[PDB]
RNA sequence: UGGCGGUAGCGU
DNA sequence: CCACGCGGGCGGTAGCGTGCTTTTTTCGATCTTCC
DNA sequence: GGAAGATCGAAAAAAGCACGCTACCGCCCGCGTGG
């Protein structure tokens, strides 16, 4: 298969045998798709701003015959570019211009024609746009909004686990939850009586709401209960017998009929007896009067002669009541069937408990319950009940909510109204009664089908709707009170509240967080992270054990491995590689349809609910070439259970082996040989790895580093294929091919790299070109790598030739000994960039001015300062130095408030940025920065001008040589002289003029563009109120490896550096090569990270291959032998999916590949379709290294020989962002707090360590008591004690004055500030 | 740090620690329900002296 | 008082807002408005509302949010009144009163240092310079190098050599206290005699790490410096780690050799059969060391040496007995550091972790603490050195999978198939089928583990001047397993046997087990099943930390008062004591 | 050389 | 037409509403034992 | 002979929720009157 030009440079030897049927999709698909849906026009609405506009608008002005309605909306072009927004420090936003139409209907006529129609486009705020990178730019900072995971709206029929009642009886509750509105619960009590709870208030009898729904007691009785007819006709009391109604009831009489004794008195009913009844199917059976005693009568029977009712509805029958019915003459008695288990009479008892008897009484009770302390009003109760449940604006079930509501109740109709109907409540309570009766099963909240993910678009739409109703109230009241004439619709709508709400959501929400730019994997994981926190979600501390478990439905959607350890475990997860989102919002996973025995290539996206019905095959299940399963009995998943199934009864197969793990966890090689905890925390530390100044390719990889690098925006991916024209460390110029220029276009692509830009974690973000001049490129190929990227491949750390053996106890436990050669090559040195800010705020006493001369300051310190007052670029200032000279007006000269370098900080100043408010006089360095930016813009414009002018002058030259045919005179003459050249009077002159005018138009247009760019650069930036000039200085420093630094491998091994041992003490092999890093094997057997060893072995093999290649490069061998060796190396393996053909590559391509492979051949091993040990042994045999993986090391310290062979090999190791220099802090006599006179806290504030309460407990545990008094009073907060201690220590006397702590005095004074009289007794 | 001042309230006011910290000291001493004491205190209900 | 609610001067003309100041301003405004209304004789309704809202302001000031809504501010969140920050976790009573930040303190990440004695710790030069600054100032003033404190400060920031010499003199016997952030038990904080070292990390003694429960994976130590003489004597007497030898919970020793140390001792006590130098007769451990260092013999060789054992008799005198014993050369080397009180039988074993602990306990009981500390330092040194010389390593070839295992699995499958067939025929129910499946798989797991252990323990076969013979294997993983340095039988079973029967999060055992070793590949389903238990345990610990801390705090508060005040009560009443028997075992 | 709250993350 | 001031709450005919657990108090409703 | 003491059960309120460390965001403020 044809390889891209960026891939031909280095081809990764990939193991694995399972072919891929679906390539890795766009990792950032969720965010981009959500925002595209949110910000695009939708003809059918129901998505984004269109849905909110249609739901909110129009607004009726309190029956004022005047409303305004939505017409259209448009998103304006952003004022500033993404790079411009980042540099300037403003929010990347776009205007929201909405064309609206206010109409004033004719007064005195409800249907009269509109008198005036005012239609206009109103600027209703600005909304933040999202970049291609998948991140938002708020206030000049890159923030990311994670996707929340919340319970889907609808009906959840669950139950308590049974411990609440303490008697072993469970209680079932159905909770109807809306997208917006009040929640409604129907719960069973220990007394088997239904109850209704609204918004977690005091419970009420369940029939109260039924009465409020204008349902009579007879209506409820016949709705929620079956009916039995008793006939006292023929003096036999014959009743309509249903054979299923007689199941499981002991006979209280003789039920013989038609001369057949089915079952007699004293005999419990048997299934054969019920069968005999079915065969006889007798309509009516004679009954004694005693049998119908406890049956409740559904119909409130009334005697027509007397005019009074014999018995009320739902009343238990009585012998006197039966006699009254008999003497009344009624023969058709109605009873409610009450089975002990099949049909529980809960509704009848609930109605009996209900005190309310009419709709008005029930509504009054509801009003009292919802609004305690207020007198009941019929109209008020009606309004409250209608608004609570049956109002469109208050209560609104979402489309997903309605779908879940109908699916749970098997309504079969997916579409429905947002409001809740009476039939919905009826069906919900009927299903709850069915669950109580013993049929049906309760749902599981932890099931992934009952939880949905809300992306950025949905939350943005909700916040927009909240702002819309907030401004809707204002426009409603303004239209209601004000006269509608000459009213210009701009001033009804005020954009301040909506804009404030949008800004608050995008800059201070619970889920909008600063992204971590440590390495591209970090941004990818942060953009693909799903959290359960935020509004409408769980709390960090009151989460519960059940919600932090992994459900069997998490397969293929949520990675069981990647999860932040700590209080957030379980609550935060990472999306799977192939997982995507359904339209309703539920996670879905790809699957391969299995037809007959052959697995086809068709891909179906199965959701969580529907996956539980079919039988899912296994990714690792063996498959033949035809497609059948070579094994009849294959492992499969069905109904959330893993079991063996036959060949015929399987319907779907996994798309790929790596379908389960996330993007972050999939980058761990040999993951199947690692423990879950070890792998989890190894991926966690892989997320945090600072970029080194030289990125080195990982020798052992999983193959998706290319995809991760390409999808992440750190690289510079070309948009159009072509040939490089001008390559440089700053800019790249691409001359696109003949197929890919739009008409009237230069065809020149200018890619501007970012060099040494600060990240969100004070880490370097540098871009280095990888292509060479004249190298052809195609669209999608990488042009310049970013941080931790090498040739378009993710490179978090470095390949170290490590060994596993104890070394004098320096690697006592999990501690790493690093050779001094690592420091020599600076393989782990990292650049850190810090930013300091100085604000020239304007005070009432006077403004602040940045000057060079400062009162009473050393002139030596002013040397670093310039005439403008800012430090020169490239200075080597250290701790205590001054960067910007600022003075502030004093009371009734100027006080020196100039920004100074924080103590313990040094480095080199790389750049300075200045922001100036409009009207404030520009500074000199501001002019220099503006002219530099203008020069860069003019250089780009001239890069376009040269090609455009060359084309135009070539055309005029063709015209001239066609007409004049003085080629020699033309070429000697300048092109400007060609322009003024005249010819004979025909098209030779007409077309010449028509081309000269186009040249002039092009020049004028490009001058206009230059003027626009100059205006954009020159325009002053907006600042905070009271601020005049802001100066930001960026320093940078190289941090090298020092003892105490934390270095961890990919597989999970952690630790800190113990000693920078000189290279002469390292163990050396027979060839004399140093063994570099030495680890401790003791951590291997316990913490299962065996994938280390294999990887190490594999790494060694890889290096050996590279070694061989390097040899063939050093001896100047011909291309034939190199090609043969590379082909043999690539062909190694058994049934590998990769088929690299070296013959098709040219000699130059083969030489380039060999040059790039001289430092070892990168190896790709899939997560679960990895390379077996046999392949590793064969690769080691190819490299002539021993197949056991262990060599004989010689000690360098003593020169002896180790008794046993040790394991050595090349392992990938990272550098954690846990440096030691920024963690050490020490204080002797620092500052103190104003209120407690106690030492401060934090390294940045030069504070002191906190003596915790357990420290005091331990001090009391020992017999030390003077040390406690030292910790408590003298050294912390006794100011007299502190001064006396300092003076005595200076004098040398180590004597103590106890004193009185000031914190106790503070507490005494504050308690006395209340009504308490805490004081001191004189004795 | 050890100097305090006094605010002269125009009308008497109840201390809240002795009122809301169950059991209510004011209510226990007066032998009246807490709700009645709260209603009387917050200038909405009248009490006979 | 005004200083207790200060108006912090923010950058520029802005002043930091104080909640107490806002509440007091509200109360004063309300009182002034009420006074004005009363003076003007306002209608009863207006003054009534004014009094009610004054009462609400008093509610806000005294205890915000106690009655109803808490009065908020510009932050849209409840403000802090007196009561809220008097109480609570962040309240003045338990945040700045019961535990407070102190001066002369520092913190830094730690690293292991082997060349350090039991009573010593490694302090960075910068940390020692900063922490002991007043002592250096005083010593410089006494020396006359600096006339005033300012001159001493300038000399310190200039970093001459005289300041380094003064610092070295100061630290000579000034102990410093080191502690961990989660100090749980009594041994959480201990003092050491610091020594100046390079680098930027605190070097810590390896043996005491188990006392701190602090692995060298990025943990940070906190250091405090006593000044007064009483505090220094507390450091030398009770803060000292040497005095802390027995745990206060059960009396067992707290310091215990572990990890590489014991591993080295294991390699110094295992005996081969045909090792170089077998049959040699030596006169003493010195000649054994000579032979080993010269390369003429191996540590596992079996020889006969003349040992002069010193034993304690009546009146505590030492009696020397010389005998030609049979042992290994490594044991002879180990005998060099053994003091003159222990018998030779304490060394003539395989020297496991428990053997080392028993030897240390016997040494402490017989010869006392002072020889015991030196003996512990010596055994640490010897174990580290000989573990380095051993060159023990873990490799993929060291991981031997028993040959029968696959066959066993096959038969197990056959068995389960038969049982499954019964459930197809209706002979047995689903529950009994599942129970029999679980029992069969457990039996298969036990058989596989036994076969793997038999394979690993005695795999090595060696010629001994003739026919082949068996001996305890030299496989590295078996060394770590038997010596007890790190790992257990269950972990080695998971490693080279089978993972076992995993469990669903609810607690139910999965019907099928994980039949693949960690050495070989694991399919997706088995990894997914294991993730359930992994997440279960991780979440268990995460939620366990907080409850453990709360229980510890409550227990500490309950028993804070109890101290020993008298010698003997004279009471004749006491509790009964009998061995606890639950039935079938004691 | 001015620290008070809040938010997020890290190590046990 | 700016500086003090004031009270500071969003949301809405008000009420603070949502998958923790334990302890204490209160209050209404009922069961029961006597004046 | 049917009310007052005792009980019960549900509701409502209070109280806490391990320890260190790191980073950043808001510490005014917006609407209503008197010179
Ligand atoms: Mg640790």
């Amino acid at each position: 298969m044809v390889y891209s030009y960026t891939e031909k440079k280095r081809i990764r030897k990939d193991f694995g045998k399972r072919p891929q049927v679906l390539d890795v999709p766009y990792l950032l698909s969720i965010q981009l798709d959500s925002f595209q849906k949110f910000i695009e026009q939708d003809p059918e609405g129901q998505y984004g701003l269109e849905a909110a506009f249609r739901s909110v608008f129009p607004i009726q002005s309190y029956s004022g015959n005047s409303e305004l309605q939505y017409v259209s909306y448009r998103l304006g072009e952003p004022v500033f570019d993404v790079q411009e927004c980042q540099i300037r420090g403003v929010t990347y936003s776009a205007p929201l211009r909405v064309k609206l139409r206010l109409v004033i209907y004719e007064r005195e006529a409800p249907e009269g024609t509109v008198k005036d129609i005012k239609e206009q486009e109103v600027y209703m705020g600005e909304i933040p746009l999202m970049t291609d990178n998948g991140t938002f730019v708020i206030n000049g900072t890159e923030r990311v909004i994670v996707s929340q995971l919340h319970r889907s709206p609808g009906v959840f029929f669950d139950s308590d686990k049974g411990k609440t009642h303490s008697s072993g009886k469970v209680l079932y509750n159905a909770r109807i939850i809306p997208y917006r509105g009040s929640w409604l619960d129907f719960e069973f009590d220990p007394k088997d009586n239904l109850f209704v709870r609204i918004d977690r208030r005091r419970k009420l009898p369940a029939t109260i709401i039924l009465r409020a729904l204008n349902y009579t007691t007879e209506q409820i009785l016949d709705l929620f209960f079956e009916k039995v007819i008793f006939e006292i006709r023929d003096n036999k009391l014959q009743m309509e017998l249903v054979p299923e109604r007689l199941r499981g009831e002991t006979a209280s009489f003789d039920i013989e009929a038609n001369g057949k004794v089915y079952v007699e008195k004293g005999r419990r009913i048997t299934a054969r007896h019920i069968r005999q009844l079915e065969k006889d199917d007798v309509k009516l059976i004679e009954v004694p009067v005693e049998y119908i005693a406890g049956k409740v009568v559904a119909k409130d029977y009334i005697d027509e002669s007397t005019g009074e009712l014999i018995c009320a509805a739902n009343m238990e029958l009585s012998l006197d009541l039966l006699a009254k019915l008999s003497q009344s003459g009624h023969k058709r008695i109605e009873t409610l069937f009450t089975n002990d288990l099949d049909h529980g009479p809960y509704i009848s008892e609930t109605l009996r408990v209900d005190p309310t008897n009419d709709r008005l009484s029930a509504l009054v009770e509801i009003y009292r319950m919802m609004r305690p302390g207020e007198p009941p009003t019929r109209e008020a109760a009606e309004s409250l009940f209608e608004n609570l449940f049956f109002s469109e604006d208050r209560y609104d079930l979402s489309a997903v909510g309605r779908m879940k509501f109908n699916r749970s109740l098997l309504r079969e109709e997916i579409e429905g109204s947002g409001i809740l109907s009476k039939d919905d409540i009826i069906d919900v309570m009927k299903k709850l009664i069915d669950i109580r009766n013993g049929k049906g099963e309760v749902d599981d909240i932890d099931h992934l089908g009952n939880r949905r993910i809300r992306s950025v678009g949905e939350m943005a739409e909700n916040q927009f709707r909240v702002g819309l109703v907030r401004v809707e109230r204002a426009v409603k009241e303004r239209l209601s009170l004000g006269d509608l004439d000459t009213l210009m619709p701009q001033d009804m709508i005020n954009a301040k509240p909506i804009s404030a709400a949008v800004k608050e959501f995008f800059g201070s929400s619970q889920l909008s967080q600063f992204m971590d730019q440590n390495n591209p994997l970090s941004e990818i994981t942060h953009k693909r992270r799903i959290s359960a926190l935020g509004p409408g979600g769980l709390t960090r501390e009151r989460a519960g054990f059940e919600v932090r478990d992994v459900h069997p439905t998490h397969y293929g959607r949520v990675c069981p491995i990647e999860t932040p350890e700590g209080p957030n475990i379980g609550l935060i997860n990472s999306l799977s590689v192939y997982a995507q989102t359904n339209e309703y919002g539920f996670l879905e996973t790809p699957y391969r349809k299995v037809t007959d025995g052959v697995v086809t290539d068709e891909i179906h996206y199965l959701s969580a609910i529907e996956e539980g019905n079919y039988v899912i095959a296994q990714a690792n299940s063996n498959l033949d070439e035809e497609g059948h399963f070579v094994e009849d009995l294959v492992t499969c998943r069905s109904k959330g259970e893993s079991s063996l199934f036959s060949r015929d009864q399987v319907d779907y197969m996994d798309v790929s082996t790596q379908q389960v793990v996330s993007v972050g966890a999939s980058l761990i090689p040999f993951l199947e040989h690692d423990d879950a905890n070890r792998a989890l925390m190894g991926a966690n530390m892989q997320r945090q790895a600072v970029p080194t100044l030289r990125a080195d390719k990982p020798l052992v990889g999983t193959g998706m580093e290319r995809a991760v690098a390409v999808d992440s925006g750190v690289t510079a991916v070309a948009k159009r294929g072509g040939v490089v024209q001008y390559v440089d460390a700053s800019r790249i110029v691409i001359k696109v091919n003949e197929d890919e220029m739009y008409p009237g276009e230069a065809g020149i692509d200018i890619y501007n790299l970012t060099k040494y830009t600060r990240s969100n974690q004070n880490t370097c973000i540098n871009q280095m070109p990888c292509v060479s001049l004249g190298e052809p490129v195609e669209r999608g190929d990488v042009l310049a790598d970013g941080p931790s990227t090498d040739l378009g491949e993710l490179a978090l750390g470095q390949n170290m030739r490590v060994a596993f053996m104890p070394w004098n106890g320096y690697n006592f436990e999990d501690s790493i000994l690093v050779s001094e050669r690592v420091v020599q090559e600076d393989r782990f040195t990292t650049i850190h960039i810090q930013e300091l800010a100085c604000v020239s705020r304007d005070t009432k006493l006077g403004p602040e001015e940045i000057t060079a001369d400062i009162p009473n300051v050393g002139e030596a310190a002013l040397s670093k300062l310039d005439e403008s007052g800012i430090v020169y670029i490239g200075a080597e200032v250290t701790g205590g130095d001054i960067l910007v000279g600022k003075v502030t007006p004093k009371g009734e000269d100027v006080k020196d408030s100039s920004l100074r370098v924080p103590n313990g900080v040094s480095g080199t100043v790389i750049d300075v940025q200045v922001f100036t408010r409009d009207g404030v006089e520009k500074d000199k360095r501001a002019l220099e920065i503006e002219e530099m930016q203008l020069k860069q813009a003019k250089k780009d414009l001239s890069e376009e001008l040269q090609i455009l002018e060359a084309g135009l002058f070539s055309r005029i030259r063709a015209v001239l040589v066609a007409g004049g045919v003085e080629a020699e005179k033309l070429d000697k003459l300048p092109r400007d002289r060609w322009l003024e050249l005249g010819l004979t009077d025909e098209e030779k002159q007409n077309q010449l003029e028509q081309l000269a005018e186009q040249y002039d138009e092009l020049k004028h247009e490009f001058e206009k563009k230059l003027e626009a760019k100059r205006r954009k650069i020159t325009q002053g930036d907006d600042l905070a109120p009271g601020v005049l000039k802001i100066v930001k200085v960026y320093l940078a420093v190289k941090r090298r490896i020092q003892p105490g630094d934390k270095m961890a491998g990919r597989h999970g091994n952690k630790g800190v550096i113990s000693k920078i041992n000189p290279i002469e003490d390292m163990p050396y092999d027979e060839n004399g090569t140093p063994v570099d890093i030495v680890l401790n094997p003791l951590g291997v057997p316990s913490r299962m990270n065996i994938g280390q060893i294999l990887e190490t072995h594999l790494g060694m093999a890889a290096k050996g291959i590279g070694d061989k290649i390097n040899a063939m490069l050093k001896q100047q061998q011909e291309v034939a032998k190199l090609r043969e060796f590379i082909q043999r190396a690539y062909d190694l393996g058994a049934d590998v999916r990769q088929k690299v053909d070296l013959s098709t590559f040219s000699d130059e391509e083969v030489m380039r590949l060999a040059e790039n492979l001289r430092k070892g051949m990168p190896i790709a091993t899939p997560v679960f379709d990895g390379a077996k040990e046999a392949e590793i042994k064969e690769l080691l045999k190819l490299g002539d290294l021993p197949t056991s993986g262990q060599i004989r090391l010689y000690d360098g310290r003593t020169g002896e020989q180790f008794e046993r062979p040790v394991t050595v090999g090349y392992m990938y190791m990272l550098k954690l962002n846990h440096l030691v220099d920024d963690k050490m802090h020490a204080r002797s006599t620092g500052s103190y707090s104003l209120v407690t006179q106690q030492p401060l806290g934090g390294k940045a504030q030069f504070g002191g360590q906190r003596f915790g309460e357990m420290e005091v407990w331990a001090l009391e545990a020992y017999g030390a008591a003077y040390t406690l008094q030292e910790m408590l009073t003298v050294k912390s907060d006794d100011v007299n004690g502190r001064t006396k201690m300092y003076k005595n220590i200076v004098d040398g006397n180590h004597q103590m004055e106890p004193g009185m702590p000031e914190s106790f005095n503070v507490l005494l004074k504050e308690i006395r500030s209340l009504g308490i009289n805490i004081e001191l007794e004189d004795e | 740090r050890e100097r305090m001042g006094h605010i002269e309230l125009a009308s008497p006011t109840a201390h809240i620690w002795f009122l809301k910290s169950l059991p209510s000291r004011i209510g226990l001493l007066l032998d009246m329900p807490l709700r009645d004491i709260e209603r009387v205190l917050y200038f909405e209900s009248y009490v006979v002296i | 008082p005004p200083d207790l609610r200060p108006l912090v001067p923010l950058d520029g003309g802005r002043f930091a807002t104080s909640d107490l100041n806002d509440l007091y301003r509200r109360v004063i405004n309300r009182n002034n408005r009420l006074k004005r209304l009363l003076d003007l004789a306002a209608p009863d309704i207006i003054v009534r509302n004014e009094k009610r809202m004054l009462q609400e302001a008093v509610d806000a000031l005294l205890d915000n949010g106690r009655r109803g809504r808490a009065i908020t501010g510009s932050n849209k969140r409840p403000l802090k009144s007196l009561a809220d920050m008097i109480k609570g976790k962040q309240g003045r009573f338990r945040q700045n009163l019961l535990g407070k930040r102190v001066d002369y303190s520092g913190r830094s990440v730690i690293t292991v240092g082997p060349y350090l004695r039991l009573h010593q710790c490694g302090l960075p030069k910068k940390m020692a310079l900063e922490l002991f600054k007043p002592f250096i100032y005083g010593k410089l003033e006494l020396r006359g190098l600096a006339t005033t404190i300012k001159a001493a400060k300038k000399m310190v920031e200039r970093e001459e050599a005289v300041v380094w010499d003064i610092l070295d003199e100061v630290i000579r016997e000034h102990p410093v206290l080191l502690n961990r952030a989660p100090t749980l038990h009594r041994l959480g904080i201990q003092a050491f005699e610091p020594v100046l070292i390079e680098g930027k990390a605190i070097q810590l003694h390896p043996l005491v790490c188990a006392a701190y429960n602090a692995d060298f994976d990025g943990d940070q130590m906190a250091v405090h410096v006593p000044l007064t003489l009483e505090a220094q004597l507390e450091a030398r007497a009770l803060m000292m780690s040497t005095n802390n030898i027995l745990s206060p919970a059960n009396g067992e020793p707290i310091i215990v050799p572990s990890q590489d140390v014991v591993l080295g001792l294991y390699y110094m006590t295992r005996d081969c059969v045909n090792a170089k130098g077998e049959g040699m007769v030596l006169t003493g451990p010195k000649e054994a060391e000579r032979l080993y260092r010269s390369g003429l013999a191996s540590l596992h060789a079996r020889v006969k040496v003349r040992i002069t054992e010193y034993e304690k008799d009546a009146n505590g005198e030492l009696v020397a007995k010389t005998s030609l014993k049979d042992t290994t050369v490594g044991r002879a080397i180990l005998w060099m550091i053994v003091p003159k009180g222990l018998p030779y039988s304490i060394v003539n074993q395989a020297l496991g972790k428990k053997a080392i602990s028993k030897m240390l306990n016997t040494c402490y009981r017989i010869l006392g603490l002072k020889p015991t500390v030196i003996f512990a330092d010596q055994i640490m040194y010897t174990g580290f050195a000989y573990a380095a010389r051993s060159g023990a390593s873990v490799g993929i070839d060291d991981m031997v999978i028993p040959e029968k295992k696959h066959e066993i699995i096959s038969e197990a499958e056959a068995e389960v198939a038969e049982i499954q067939e019964q459930f197809q025929s209706g002979l047995v129910t689903a529950g009994e089928r599942y129970n029999k499946v679980i029992d069969i798989w457990a039996a298969a797991n036990d058989r596989v583990s036994k076969a793997m252990m038999d394979n690993l323990q005695t795999e090595t076969v060696i010629n001994r001047d003739g026919q082949e013979e068996k001996q305890v294997s030299f496989n590295s993983i078996y060394m770590m397993a038997d010596s007890g340095a790190r790992g257990s039988a269950a972990q080695i079973r998971q490693l080279a046997g089978m993972r076992g029967l995993m469990a669903k999060p609810d607690g139910s055992i999965i019907e099928t087990p994980i039949t693949a070793n960690f050495r070989e590949g694991l399919n997706v389903l088995q990894y997914f099943i294991s993730t359930h238990g992994a997440r279960k345990g991780l979440a268990d610990t995460a939620l366990k930390t907080a409850n453990s801390g709360y229980l510890t705090r409550r227990l500490v508060d309950v028993a804070q008062d109890l101290v020993v005040t008298e010698d003997d009560c004279g009471t004749h009443e006491g509790i009964m004591m009998t061995p606890v028997i639950e039935g079938g075992d004691v």
